[PDB]
């Protein structure tokens, strides 16, 4: 699990990988991490996958309904400044690592939040459990000024250079560009590190394998017409 | 009821009718008479009985070992007020270790009857209160009425014929003050300025309920026997 | 029934008396207003009149400052003036407070008007009896005037007028845009403003002015100001010599 | 102290609830509005009015956004709409979006609504909202739907109706102006039509205000990338737009 | 130990093409002492199918809360639940005891009516959506599982060879495992009807 | 019958309670706030009402938190809660903030009380007129409070039934001193037209008390003048009315 | 105040009464008629709308009947919008019934627990109270089919055939002349059908104006078929009586 | 739930024949790292009363918060009530007293040890003790903290029973206070140089002798040993 999110004179790229984990067991080979908290503030999250959903989930509902009040598009820190709250009052028993990245009429942004309160702010952040090895790449490589093209390439490298010195990533690499003054876009499965192999035989059996011990029907589509 | 009724109107004269009706709760009361020295404070109060048969009302509640209230009007409030006293200046006795200045009574007494004046469903208080009192800076007597009015007098009176007795005390007023160390001469003379109250009440020994405080005495309450050293 | 109008509750007619009443008492210090728009700043001026000299001119006021760049300005009586200046500031500060950026006045407008429609749904509220003038420059929006009533309905503006005799300055300032053909003043510098809302105001009410019978604020970018006498007295003075 | 919790509706001695009956009379005293529902889309439309000309009315709305798919339109008391569409909204993501994390169906989000109002009707210290609403949406499941809630907390789904106190009138236009068949298009001409009769005043894209749940925007998403989300099916209409349509009359 | 882990039993539940699988076993014991080999855990609201594993009183318990609320959405929206909605549904529920929580894994299985797509999805013990469209098990044997379930799966199944491979998918798991094994039913779902087979398996 | 409540509204913009609380008001002895440069000097007239009484036994002259002076007329026990909820809310400043509070300060939290029992049918409008000053680190400063809920910084002020001759004086005092006067000179000045404001009164006998807050002589707490200073302000004025 | 502008609406009258009451059932007669005819095979629920207007949508319309729960319906009569409240609170009760016990609620519980609803507003509070008449049918095996009526008092009756709403008199002598002690359910159609056609205020009775529902022992075994109609059925059987 | 955070030394005190003294050093210390310095903590209470106030700053804030409203309490009413109603030492004590035995039993302390020197009206000495437990006692001689055991031996050498009091004069009073500050700026790790000295005498009322420096100190000795031995 790593998360990049690389701040660039045009926007923001926030890129992150597809397997989540339990234990030593691979839960999923397939989700999505990058959250909504808003059309434009995309947010992707590490930590406790039921954590950072369901807080997601909540503040976009609030901040959906702030920016009908407002009759105005959301901020960034709006959403940030909802989230450190309600994270505060459990006082870390809700463990999310969230990076917080959006467009707005003031310009691109990018920030970080612990799961105690904590908030950082750079033109560069990493978190999840993999974060180390994408930070590695991503000081050498990065300088300030970029163009869409370069620093997408930069976000997806960090993440597979994580996939490659990490055993919780691994799978294909999403990322979400978002730039001013633009719809967002969303380039899911940007690049594949990594295709499961064919497997030598086929394991299908023929029918009447298995014994049954007995059978019945029963109809859940209705009740019942005469 | 045009502006008479409720204990939240005005009133175009700037008033309110509810708090003189709770004055002839005075009225209606029966005389009682306070008066102090700089050494004594005695207040004198006629008991009064509902028949042959019935026992007298008691009028004077003991507060304290040095303070005493004693009630003219609805005896039913008298009884709120009365518990009141006492707990702060238990309270005061207990944070503090001090006994309760009768001076700042009469100021929390003030506003407990203001709150009932102010909010609706309330009710102003039906009885006033005559509070003698002997403390660090001395004896001291304060009237308390319906309104919430707390004074500080030489001596004074409440009930029924009250002006009969304010005058008896407009004469002997320079009398009492000088009498000091003889609680005797003072209680006599409290007699004497409720003898001018009656309506052919006669003072018997359980029609008059004395009681004092002093410099070197606790507070007393004297009836049956031991009021017949004055009558 | 013989209620309708001591509380909160529709007549025959289908209406509510009682708010009716709320802007019959809108009047009553006969305070005028008159707020224009620049085209970088937004200009508002209003009466000061004192009754009696014992009192001190400069506490005397009716021009609030809410936020830091929103101002208000009061029409009707000063305790319900001050009741609702305490609002605002409430919930200015819990607007900062829980979304990390000050308070835009659109959004103050729309608050402060729903706490109006409460105060006239529940059948022991009293409605206040102030029209506010919200005065901002946003940088989102721009110069901004919003004015919220008794009712709760609010509108935006161009420019606008409140007191008594308020007809007279909207004649006013329809001829000034008539002409213009635009909905705001073309002019630079927030001084000029403040010298063209004088000439109108003077126009309007038939009497000339002083420093002490003047109140003028100014909202400029990021900020919020009231001028002093001695800077009115120099207005004053640059009007004659336009 | 307080004691305002005796209801301040009654029953009358003829029988009917006299405040319900008062509001229903300030409905007539308000702004004129319409909606019609197409095959294809529904279309709502209403009237701006300030108190003075030199007010804004872009800064100013009577088409409000409850959700994507669904949005209001009121004849009746301002005030009362405002607070009103707020709480819609709130009661909207509170018991839906963060029970099902998606936004509710036309009708589910109407009853919500009717809730309301009818604790405006009970539970003394409260009055009914003197407003009827037009709640025009879009649900998957039933297509489009238009709905009217009265002052009384009662709904009624209807194929087009009107609001206001030109009401009488624009009901008798549409009964022959209803079409089995409807093009939102055809429908956009008829409101704008039946509307006209309605409207003394300068008759521009400013001051009709047009709005269409119609088909879906994938350039109002704010996104793309996604398929599998689709666009808001509302639009309001800037008043370009709508000056095209006052010409292909 | 942990709660869990004091019942046993599993849910595997498969996409397939048109159709899905869902399958679980019976056993239900307090720990060395097995009780009841006919406790059944798929319950099906409407069409939607919830398979529940974990802790023993959380099974019936949740069943009972979710047929409140599915109840609740008919008699409204007249119309039965659709399986996207229903995991919302157990997400919210499930995170509503974030302190105090639950100690169980449900498994949704379903096939929209609306386009005839096979849709699955998984949960733990608070929550999170587990996406897949290629299975989900849950369980105290989910390792067992989730190995078989990889090797033998290949996409775009038929029905009936779908009822096979997750047949043998169970019955060799749960012999491989001390908390089931007695006894097993497959659910293979159709988009029209529905079918229950028991299958012959070891006891113990 | 728009005169039952506070709450209730009338076409006049009248709300006739609080009309009706000015009458009580109207009631109260003389009560004067002489704003000097160097602090403010209050001073009340205190009825001898019977020869029964104890002189200089009762203040009607008493201090918040120690540096603000409170006088109130009208009903006296009324007057009395207002000033103990002041205290209460000047000793949650202090604890607040560390600092004695602001006499500004002070003013936004009596008027806002004041203003609230308007607003429910559940209260009774406080029927006291209030003045009360003193100096902070800001300056002296003096405010008058009605039963309203109304207030303005003041030069001078006064409220009572000898408020006429009162207010008539203070406009010469201030046309004698356009530039101020020492609150040491003050003290004979309270005395003087506290006596001027007894003719309207004269079916009595009083007492005069004084009272002062400036930071020259008492260094900035509200003290009380006593003994040779108070009785020679009485020879003063007595002199002066002979 | 407040005591001042108090009406005091859940006091007697001299008669020992509430006048609350008398007006809820005064203005249910300007509400429409609703009718349960109970058959020895089911139950017809058949009610007349108040409104119709050829721009009225009357195809997703269910004002009248609700279902309760999959056992047991209602035809709802009086202001809307109150009862619209109680039929979520029904629910909720259904739900915890069945929640608690895991089998459904009899017809008698239910019935009962709405009406000590309407009861505890006209017992105290100082409100109004839900102006609402309910014919409740129901299935359950320890009696059967159960039909019940109830009002805003908060009392309820049992019944072999009613009619709540508007000309309740006129329909019930109909009734009474026409009823059979056991009947089928098409008998039972007819006679609802035939009921609502002389005592509709339009000259004429049509399938746009008619909600019309049953509950059914066609589902055999035990099993109840409840049916909430299609007016496109409603015509078709609005034909056979011969109506239309 | 409270524990000492930063905390100050001991407070210590006697009795004489026409009043007290009491005395505290000027340290705050923040465990070793003796990190505030010039920290008094005699507050005076009226004009013949000091409360001397041991333990944590913290919690001590919060009490020197107290006294002062107190006073104000006090003051209110009269222009005798503040005369001839002032507060007493025996007033000051009680109400410190109640408020610490209370959030002792609510279980969050206020952690200190106080010490209350004045005289009365009456003209009397009174010297008493309040701390974290609700403990209250009186006693001729009296300390807080380290130097409960440290100077207080040495006072109470001097002074052995409430009868040799009027044998002791106000002079001897001074020494032995000075003295004792000198034996724990010796031989107690946490110590500052610098201490507050009031005097609260009956016939002249509180003088307040700030910032004494200990003097006269031994160090000669330390060259004629060395090592451990």
């Amino acid at each position: 699990t790593t998360i990049v999110g690389v701040k660039f004179n045009n926007g923001v790229v926030i890129a992150a990988d597809t397997r989540s984990t339990q234990g030593p067991i691979v839960a999923d080979k397939n989700c999505a991490k990058l959250h909504r908290i808003s059309p434009k503030i995309w947010c992707a999250g590490a930590g406790t996958a039921a954590d950072t959903e369901a807080v997601t989930q909540l503040i976009g509902s609030n901040i959906e309904l702030h920016s009908l009040y407002t009759s105005r598009e959301p901020r960034v820190v709006s959403a940030l400044q909802m989230l450190k709250q309600h994270l505060f009052k459990y006082q870390g028993h809700i463990g999310a690592y969230l990076i917080v990245a959006g467009v707005d009429p003031t310009g691109s942004h990018l920030f970080s939040i612990h799961a105690h309160g904590s908030t950082d702010v750079g033109y560069y952040l990493s978190l999840g459990s993999g974060s180390l090895a994408a930070m590695a790449v991503l000081e050498s490589h990065w300088k300030q000024d970029l163009t869409k093209e370069e620093a997408i390439k930069l976000a997806s490298d960090a993440i597979q250079a994580g996939i490659w010195n990490d055993l919780g990533s691994g799978s294909n690499v999403d990322v979400c560009v978002m730039e001013i003054g633009k719809d967002a876009e969303y380039l899911r499965n940007y690049l594949t590190p990594n295709v499961r192999e064919e497997k030598q035989k086929s394991y299908k059996f023929p029918r009447g394998t298995t014994a049954v011990l007995k059978e019945s029907i029963v109809n859940i589509c209705d009740i019942q017409e005469e | 009821n045009n502006y008479d009724g409720d204990t939240v109107t005005f009133s175009p004269t700037g008033r309110l009718f509810q708090v003189e009706y709770a004055l002839e709760a005075i009225k209606q009361g029966s005389v009682t008479v306070g008066l102090r020295s700089n050494t004594h404070a005695v207040l004198v109060a006629l008991k009064r009985n509902a028949d042959e048969l019935s026992s007298y009302q008691k009028k004077i509640i003991k507060c304290d070992e040095h303070m005493g209230l004693s009630l003219a009007g609805l005896a039913p409030d008298a009884r709120v007020l009365s518990n009141y006293l006492r707990q702060q200046c238990n309270y005061s006795s207990l944070v503090f270790n001090r006994k309760l200045a009768v001076e700042r009574a009469g100021h929390l007494l003030c506003d407990k009857a203001q709150k009932n004046t102010q909010s609706y469903g309330g009710r102003p208080y039906g009885v006033g209160l005559l509070i003698i009192g002997y403390d660090k800076s001395g004896a001291h007597l304060l009237e308390f009425q319906p309104s919430g009015n707390v004074t500080e007098l030489y001596g004074t009176a409440i009930g029924a014929r009250s002006q009969g007795a304010k005058t008896y005390l407009e004469r002997t007023l320079d009398t009492f003050i000088k009498i000091d160390g003889n609680p005797d001469e003072l209680i006599k003379a409290g007699v004497e300025a409720i003898s001018q109250s009656l309506r052919d009440e006669s003072l018997t020994v359980d029609n008059l309920s004395i009681a004092i405080v002093g410099k070197d005495t606790p507070f007393t309450i004297y009836d049956g026997e031991a009021v017949a050293k004055y009558i | 029934a013989g209620y309708d109008r001591h509380i909160t509750i529709f007549s025959p007619e289908g209406r509510l008396y009682q708010v009716e009443y709320a802007f019959k008492a809108t009047n009553q210090t006969n305070i005028n207003s008159l707020a224009v728009r620049g085209k970088d700043c937004t200009v508002v001026i209003s009466q000061k009149k004192v009754p009696d000299k014992l009192l001190d001119p400069t506490t005397v006021s009716y021009i609030f400052c809410i936020s830091r760049t929103i101002g208000m300005v009061v029409n009707g009586p000063i305790p319900d003036a001050r009741n609702a200046a305490l609002r605002a500031k409430a919930e200015a500060a819990e607007f900062r407070y829980k979304y990390g950026y000050d308070m835009p006045c659109d959004v103050l407008a729309k608050r402060m008007a729903n706490l109006s429609q409460i105060y006239t749904q529940r059948a022991y509220m009293r409605p206040l009896g102030v029209i506010l003038t919200f005065v901002s420059v946003d940088e989102e929006l721009g110069p901004s005037i919003y004015k919220t009533d008794p009712a709760g309905y609010y509108v935006g503006y161009k420019a606008t007028a409140t007191g008594p005799k308020q007809q007279e300055i909207t004649t006013n300032l329809e001829n000034h845009f008539k002409k213009s053909k635009i909905d705001h003043i073309n002019e630079e510098s927030w001084e000029k403003v403040v010298e063209f809302a004088i000439t109108h105001m003077i126009d309007a009410l038939g009497t000339e002015f002083s420093k002490n019978d003047l109140e003028v604020g100014v909202a400029t970018k990021d900020k919020f100001f009231t001028l002093s006498a001695e800077n009115i007295e120099e207005r004053l003075v640059a009007i004659a010599e336009q | 102290t307080d004691r305002y919790s005796f209801s301040l509706t009654t029953f009358s001695p003829s029988g009917k609830l006299g405040q319900i009956d008062y509001a229903l009379t300030a409905v007539k005293q308000g702004v004129t509005s319409l909606g019609i529902k197409a095959t294809n889309g529904v279309v709502i439309a209403t009237e701006k009015k300030s108190s003075s000309p030199l007010a804004m009315s872009e800064t100013l709305s009577k088409v409000s956004l409850l959700t994507p798919d669904i949005g209001a339109v009121y004849s009746g008391m301002g005030p009362d709409y405002r607070v009103l569409v707020d709480k819609s909204r709130k009661v909207a993501h509170t018991s839906y979006k963060r029970i099902y994390g998606e936004y509710p169906p036309t009708k589910l989000l109407v009853s919500e609504v009717a809730k309301i109002m009818q604790e405006a009707t009970q539970s003394g210290g409260v009055r009914p909202f003197g407003v009827s609403l037009l709640i025009a949406g879009h649900d998957e499941f039933n297509g489009f739907s238009l709905y009217q809630v009265d002052p009384s907390g009662s709904y009624f789904p209807w194929k087009a109706t009107a609001i206001g106190k030109g009401s009488v009138a624009a009901k008798t236009f549409l009964e022959k102006r209803w079409n089995d068949e409807l093009e939102l298009e055809d429908a956009i001409h008829i409101a704008l039509l039946t509307l006209k009769e309605s409207v003394e005043g300068e008759f521009n894209g400013d001051t009709i205000e047009l709005a269409i749940i119609g088909d879906e925007n994938p350039d109002l998403l704010g996104y793309t990338g996604i398929p599998t989300d689709k666009g808001p099916r509302f639009r309001k209409l800037t008043s370009q737009e709508i000056n095209d349509r006052l010409e292909a009359l | 130990s942990d709660p869990s882990s004091i019942n046993g039993g599993i849910v595997v539940a498969m996409t397939g093409k048109d159709c899905v699988a869902i399958a679980c076993d019976l056993r239900l014991g307090s720990q060395s002492l097995g009780v009841s080999n006919k406790f059944e855990k798929i319950f099906h609201y409407g069409h939607v199918f919830l398979g529940i594993t974990g802790l023993a009183t959380d099974v019936t318990t949740l069943n009972e809360m979710f047929r409140y609320k599915t109840n609740l959405y008919k008699l409204k929206e007249e119309r039965a639940i659709e399986p996207e909605t229903f995991t919302q549904l157990v997400s919210s529920s499930l995170y509503e005891r974030r302190f105090g929580p639950y100690f169980v894994g449900p498994v949704v299985a379903g096939i929209n009516s609306k386009s005839g797509k096979p849709f699955i999805a998984g949960f733990d013990l608070i929550g999170c959506i587990d996406e897949a469209k290629d299975f989900i098990v849950s369980g105290t044997a989910s390792d067992q599982l989730f190995g078989m379930c990889e090797s033998l799966y290949e996409p775009n199944l038929e029905p009936e060879d779908l009822f096979e491979t997750i047949s043998q998918a169970l019955l060799n798991a749960a012999d491989r495992d001390a908390l089931s094994g007695w006894g097993a039913v497959v659910y293979i779902i159709k988009k029209d009807e529905v079918v229950k087979r028991y299958l012959k398996m070891r006891q113990d | 019958g728009y005169d039952l409540s506070n709450s209730v509204f009338s076409p006049d913009g009248r709300n006739f309670q609080v009309e009706y609380a000015v009458k009580a008001v109207e009631n109260g002895t003389t009560s004067i706030g002489i704003k000097c440069n160097d602090g403010v000097v209050f001073a009340v007239e205190k009825l001898i009402t019977s020869k029964l009484l104890v002189p200089q036994k009762n203040v009607k002259i008493q201090v918040v938190d120690r540096h603000i002076g409170c006088v109130y007329s009208g009903l006296i026990p009324d007057g009395r809660h207002l000033v103990n909820r002041g205290r209460e809310e000047a000793a949650s400043f202090k604890k607040l903030y560390k600092t004695p509070i602001p006499i500004p300060a002070f003013a936004d939290r009596l008027g806002q009380y004041v203003q609230a029992h308007t607003l429910y049918n559940s209260v009774r409008p406080f029927g006291v007129s209030t003045i009360f000053g003193g100096v902070d680190k800001n300056g002296a400063h003096l405010y008058m409070l009605e039963p309203s809920g109304s207030y303005w910084g003041y030069k001078g002020a006064a409220t009572g039934k000898g408020r006429q001759s009162a207010k008539a004086e203070l406009e010469k005092l201030v046309d004698h001193h356009p530039e101020g006067l020492s609150a040491r000179e003050a003290v004979k000045q309270a005395a003087k037209i506290i006596y001027l404001a007894h003719e309207d009164n004269k079916e009595k006998d009083f007492e005069l008390e004084i009272s002062w807050c400036s930071l020259s002589e008492t260094n900035g707490l509200h003290k009380f003048v006593k003994g040779d200073l108070l009785q020679e302000a009485i020879d003063f004025a007595q002199k002066e009315i002979n | 105040g407040s005591r001042r502008y108090d009406s005091r609406t859940t006091i007697f009258s001299p008669e020992g009464r509430l006048y609350q009451v008398e007006y809820a059932l005064e203005s249910i007669s300007h509400a429409g008629t609703a009718i349960g005819i109970m058959a020895s095979d089911g139950i017809v629920l058949a009610a007349e709308r108040k409104v119709t207007s050829t721009l009225l949508e009357q195809d997703t319309s269910t004002e009248k009947l609700y279902k309760l729960n999959d056992k047991i319906a209602v035809a709802v009569a009086g202001l809307t919008a109150d009862a619209e409240i109680l039929i979520n609170t029904a629910r909720i009760h259904a739900q915890n019934y069945l929640k608690t016990y895991n089998e459904d609620i009899p017809v008698e519980i239910l019935v009962r627990r709405l009406s000590d609803i309407k009861q505890g507003y006209t017992q105290h509070g100082g409100l109004r109270p839900f102006g609402v008449s309910f014919i409740y049918a129901g299935y359950d095996d320890r009696y059967g089919y159960q039909l019940y009526t109830s009002n805003p008092s908060g009392n309820y009756t049992g019944w072999k055939a009613i009619s709540v709403g508007a000309n309740t008199s006129a329909a019930q002598t109909l009734l009474q002349m026409d009823y059979k002690d056991d009947m089928k359910v098409d008998d039972a159609i007819e006679l609802a059908l035939k009921t609502l056609s002389k005592t509709t205020d339009s000259s004429a009775l049509t399938y746009d104006r008619l909600e019309f529902a049953t509950i059914r022992k066609g589902a055999n075994d035990g099993e109840v078929y409840q049916k909430i109609f299609k007016p496109q059925e409603i015509k078709d059987i609005l034909v056979k009586t011969g109506i239309t | 739930t409270q524990q000492p955070i930063v905390t100050g030394t001991s407070v210590i005190s006697m009795k004489y024949d026409n009043g007290v003294i009491i005395a505290a050093d000027n340290l705050g210390s923040y465990g070793s790292l003796l990190r505030f310095n010039g920290v008094e903590r005699l507050i005076p209470v009226g004009d013949n009363t000091v409360v001397g106030i041991s333990g944590d700053i913290s919690d001590m804030q919060h009490i020197e918060r107290l006294l002062k409203d107190l006073v104000t309490e006090n003051a209110y009413d009269n222009p005798l009530a503040d005369a001839e109603e002032a507060l007493e030492p025996s007033y000051i004590f009680e109400y410190l007293a109640t408020v610490m035995y209370q959030r002792r039993s609510k279980m969050n302390p206020l952690w200190n040890a106080i010490i209350v020197a004045g005289v009365q009206s009456n003209g009397d000495q009174f010297l008493r003790y309040v701390n974290l437990l609700g403990v209250t006692y009186s006693s001729p001689t009296l300390a807080t903290g380290f130097g409960a055991h440290m100077a207080n031996p040495l006072l109470r050498k001097v002074v052995d029973r409430e009868s040799d009091i009027p044998k002791t004069t106000v002079q001897v009073a001074e020494e032995a206070i000075v003295n004792a500050m000198r034996v724990l700026y010796y031989r107690d790790a946490r110590s500052s140089r610098n201490f507050s000295l009031a005097i609260i005498d009956k016939n002249t009322g509180l003088t307040f002798k700030k910032n004494l420096q200990v003097e006269n100190m031994k160090w000669d000795f330390a060259k004629d040993i060395k090592g451990y031995g």
